[PDB]
């Protein structure tokens, strides 16, 4: 009934958001909400090479236009985050492909 | 603010909330206590004989 | 009986309202309450918890909606999980600020 651009969000670990034996290990999180329809494509960039392992992608949930999200999740070491590797959120939405960039640079 | 308010040195401070910078400035403005008065003289200088000769 | 892990999410250092997700894993059995704090006071609305899912370990995640505004400000942040009569608190801050 209705076509909207996904909005592509991603949350990053604070300063102190690494523990665990060594080397310690966090996650991101990549989030699409209120977009149509349901079926999307959510995809983990790191420095533009694709990730094919250690990444869960949660089913697509419903939260008037009828909507939906999606919540992804990818494990990522504390050594890379270190030296400054960009990751990026790929979305693909009825063809259209929408990319997020994120680095502990201020 | 108030005139009493001013006169008795509170401490006032603006913060300013922009997305470039991430930590807030702090800008303190406050009437400094303890400082004498004295009336202040005029004193009116007119122009020297040297100046008025280019007309 | 596992300790629950308690890890707290921050807006990236670029930018983005947001929102904070605080996740537990790992952890048993499968009851757990998590909450949200904000420099020491009770947070009475702005705050959802999702069902627990199966990931026999379980997952809970929760979305606490914050402002630009107050995250700039060096608030503290909190997020209280409460397991088998054991508290865990996490603080969190800005990292650039």
């Amino acid at each position: 009934v209705a076509e909207m651009n996904p909005n592509v969000n991603v949350f990053v670990p604070p300063r102190d958001g690494f523990s665990g034996p060594a080397p310690r290990k966090s996650k991101l999180i990549c989030e699409a909400t209120n977009f149509t329809p349901k079926p999307i494509t959510v995809s983990w960039l790191k420095d533009g090479k694709l990730v094919e392992s250690g990444f869960t992608t949660d089913p697509v949930t419903i939260e008037t236009p009828q909507t939906y999200k999606v919540i992804s999740t990818l494990t990522i070491s504390e050594i890379d985050w270190l030296n400054l590797n960009v990751y990026t959120c790929r979305v693909d939405h009825r063809g259209l492909t929408f990319l997020k960039n994120v680095s502990s640079t201020c | 603010i108030c005139e009493d308010d001013w006169n008795s040195g509170e401490r006032f401070t603006c913060t300013v909330t922009h997305t470039d910078l991430p930590s807030p400035l702090k800008q303190t403005i406050s009437r400094p206590k303890g400082v004498a008065l004295h009336r202040p003289d005029v004193y009116l200088l007119p122009p020297a004989r040297e100046q008025l000769n280019l007309r």
